[PDB]
Formats: C-alpha cells, structure tokens, sequence
C-alpha cells in the first residue's frame, strides 16, 4: 500500500486470482457497471479475441473516506490460464490484498487446486506468505447445475477456514460482498 | 504490500522536478509511476487524459520488459523509446521501484528531452536520498461503504 | 495437412531472416501468446514465458497507444548491454522477436525484417 498524506489517499492493489475461465473479469465488470461515474476510473481490459484476458484487467474504485483519507483500491485480475504464468508472476508485485476466484463445475476442480498452488508458489517467490496477507475465496458458478457443494469446495481449497463467499458474478451476487471482505482486512491490517 | 508512506516533505519536491521537465522540454505530459503500478506524480496537460489508467499500463509494460531481459540474459534496459507521428513517447527507470514517463509532441526533438531527462532523473534520486490508523477504529471501516 | 506445409514454411521464414541479419534466435509469437516459430539458438530460453510476457508487453503498449491518440506503436526497440531486442507486429495477428548481439545493426535487422513481414503475411494468405 501507499499512502499520500498531502493529499490524504490510501492506495491498496487488490488482485484476483484464479484458473482460467473461472470469473474473476466478470467480478470486475459487475463492480465496474454498477459503481457511479464519480468512484470508479476507467476499467481496461487486455484481453485476446474471445475475450480471454492475457495479461490483467485493471480497475480504479474509491470506496469513500476514513478519517478524511480518500481510499483507492487499485483492482486487477490475472490470465488464469496456465501458460501466462510468467505474465500471471507480474500482477502480484505489491499486492496487498488476494481474492481467489474458484469455479464450482466438478470438471474444473482440479484446476482450481493447481490454481491455488500457483498462487501460493508465486507469492513465496517474490517474499510473500498466503498465510499471512489478507486473503479470500469465492466459490463463483453457483447457479450451474454441475456445482459441487460449498462444503466440498471447502475440504478441497479451505483449510484456515479463510472467508468464503458464494457468487454468480454475472448477476452481481456475492460480488460487492467478496470485495468488501478483502478490502475491510486490508484496511485493517494497515490500522495494525 | 510493503508499507510505504509518503509526506507532503518530499512529495513538494517531487512534483516540482516534473513540473521542471513539462515546460523545459515542452512535454505534453509527464509523470511518475511506482513498479507495482502505484501513480506517484504527474505535469502537464492532465486534462482530458487518464493518468490513472497511464501508469497502470505503463507499469504493466516495463514489468514485462522486466521479465524478457531476464530472459535473455541481460539487466532492466534502463529506458524505452517510442517513436509517434503525432506524440511520441520516452521512459526511463528512476532508482529501483520508480518509472519517469515523457511523452511529447515531435514538434521537440528527443535529444532535448533525453537532456532534461538526465537531469529530472537525477534529480528525482537526490530527492529519494534525503498517522490515520492511530485514532481509527473498526467503525471507521465497517461504515466505508 | 496442408498445416504441415505451412508450418515447415513459417521456419523458413524465420530461419531465412536469423541468417540474413546475423541474428542470435527468433521468435513468431501469435497476439494470444501462443509460440508460432522459432529459429535459432533457443536452448537456454523459457519460450512459454517469453511467448507469454511478449504477448503481454504488446497487449499494454497498444492499450496504451490508444490512450494518447496514436495507433498502436507498431515497433519496440530495447537495446541491452550484451545483446538487443527488437519487435515489429506483422499484420494484425502476429509479433516477430529479434533478438540480437551488439555486433549487428538494428538498421540491418529491419532492413531483413520487411522482406520476412511480406514472406509471412504471403504465407498466411
Ligand atoms: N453460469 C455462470 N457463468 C459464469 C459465471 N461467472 C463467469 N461466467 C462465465 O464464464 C466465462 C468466463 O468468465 P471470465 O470472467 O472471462 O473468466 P476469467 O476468470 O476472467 O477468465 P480468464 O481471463 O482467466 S481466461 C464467461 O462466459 C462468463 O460469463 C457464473 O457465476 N455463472
Ligand atoms: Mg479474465
């Protein structure tokens, strides 16, 4: 995080996680389609052709004022596709904040582990400890009919019993409560 | 996150060595991006120009010309030129965490821009040489939405 | 497949230009970050990540031409201490990586760089 007392901001990156296809750009788009003009920035996405992202979407939100601070939270998410690691490795440079997005069909499971692992791994490689930043799970996909149970969701990616959350990102749900999960144990670990 | 601070003791300075380069080498716009994305400053025709969104991708680039010089066996190139019919564009890193941006119109020549460049950048490291939470509670927080 | 006639083609092309500008290796990297062809030295060299952020760097320099009202930038020049880089977008889809040591010119690399460009977008039509 950053912060600029002459000019009373708190800066914090916020960054999600997660396989490819899982709904972590759509978390975002939902966020950016319902915040008015006056909190958010613009929302840039680089994407490929099929809307694929390759190498992060990019959202600024300001969430209001503590203490006469204007907050900004600096939103990205990564290509979650295994092969843009290299690329996936950059988003994660100062990152305060972690939001791993996982997909509850049965047939990606697996992908949502390695995802996780990946995520771990790449924190420890550049000094950092999933265990000790603030940090939450989304169990998105919710409405599919080949979902599995939060509670197998939970024994597969869950063992600190971190804050999960259910979503549909396309609808809007769990959503805006995912992202003030993660941006209230940001904040106060900074109060800290 | 490493935690980092900065007070109005530096940030003066810091905004007056790019204000320096936006009207020596006649810049349409300047400013100065932390590696991990953060803005730090800006100078010059801000207006109608996202800066915000500039120093996300501008930080997005040199992390990946980060890793491509990795790959090939060589150090940060320690600048990047980009050539415009209409506005050009320069960069060059500051110190290890810090990324100066000038993009001008050709109507300046870029030996004049890599001369104040020398300079700003040096300047900006002399510069880098030299509590809200305290009285928060968890109200604060939970009332922020 | 007449993919199999292609592909051994697109070498070709590559192969051509990492001889006729003196080059160290060469790199055909689809928009998507997907390896296309490689010529050259290329055992010490991670071609996935080199795909990956290649693609990336090109993703965010174009989102960033577009921001100050200029088309994509269509070259990148990245001179190094011992060896230099430089990349062209061939076309629409398509970025060729040079790679080169010091002792070649960056005005001989382009100069060979057109002819591959014209060989490639042929190539593809
Ligand atoms: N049914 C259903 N579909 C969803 C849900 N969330 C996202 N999708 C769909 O899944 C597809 C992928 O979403 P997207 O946000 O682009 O994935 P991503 O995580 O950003 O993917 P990538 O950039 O790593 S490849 C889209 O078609 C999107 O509409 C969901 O909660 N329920
Ligand atoms: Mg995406």
């Amino acid at each position: 995080s950053f912060i600029n007392y002459s000019s009373r901001e708190i800066n914090c990156k916020i960054v999600y996680y997660g396989p490819g296809l899982c709904g972590k750009t759509t978390n975002l788009q939902y966020i950016y389609n319902k915040t008015a003009a006056e909190t958010k920035g613009k929302l840039i996405s680089l994407s490929t052709e099929t809307d694929r992202t390759l190498f992060f979407d990019f959202l600024p939100l300001s969430l209001g004022e503590i203490r006469g601070f204007k907050t900004r939270f600096h939103l990205y998410t990564v290509p979650g596709q295994v092969f843009y690691d290299a690329s996936r490795k950059l988003i994660l440079k100062g990152v305060d904040g972690v939001v791993f997005v996982a997909d509850s069909q049965i047939e990606r499971m697996e992908a949502n582990m390695e995802s996780l692992e990946n995520l771990r791994i790449n924190l420890a490689e550049q000094g950092y400890d999933l265990n000790k930043i603030p940090y939450v799970i989304q169990y998105n996909k919710r409405d599919l009919p080949n979902a599995v149970t939060v509670e197998e969701m939970r024994k597969a990616l869950n063992h600190r019993n971190i804050p999960e959350y259910q979503a549909v990102a396309p609808t809007g749900v769990g959503v805006f409560d995912t992202l003030k999960a993660v941006a209230k144990l940001v904040l106060t670990e900074l109060k800290k | 996150g490493t935690q980092l601070v900065m007070y109005e003791e530096e940030f003066t300075k810091i905004n007056a060595v790019c204000d320096r380069l936006t009207k020596d080498a006649n810049a349409k716009v300047v400013f100065l991006v932390d590696k991990n994305g953060q803005l730090i400053s800006s100078a010059g025709q801000t207006q109608n120009i996202d800066t915000t969104s500039l120093a996300s991708l501008t930080a997005g680039n040199v992390a990946a010309m980060g890793g491509l010089a990795k790959l090939i066996g060589e150090n940060e190139f320690p600048n990047q030129f980009h050539e415009g019919a209409k506005d050009s564009l320069y960069m060059t890193i500051v110190g290890s965490r810090v990324v100066l941006v000038v993009i001008f119109d050709n109507r300046t020549s870029l030996g004049l821009v890599r001369l104040r460049i020398k300079k700003a950048s040096d300047e900006l490291t002399k510069i880098f040489e030299s509590s809200p939470f305290a009285e928060m509670s968890d109200d604060d927080i939970d009332n922020l939405f």
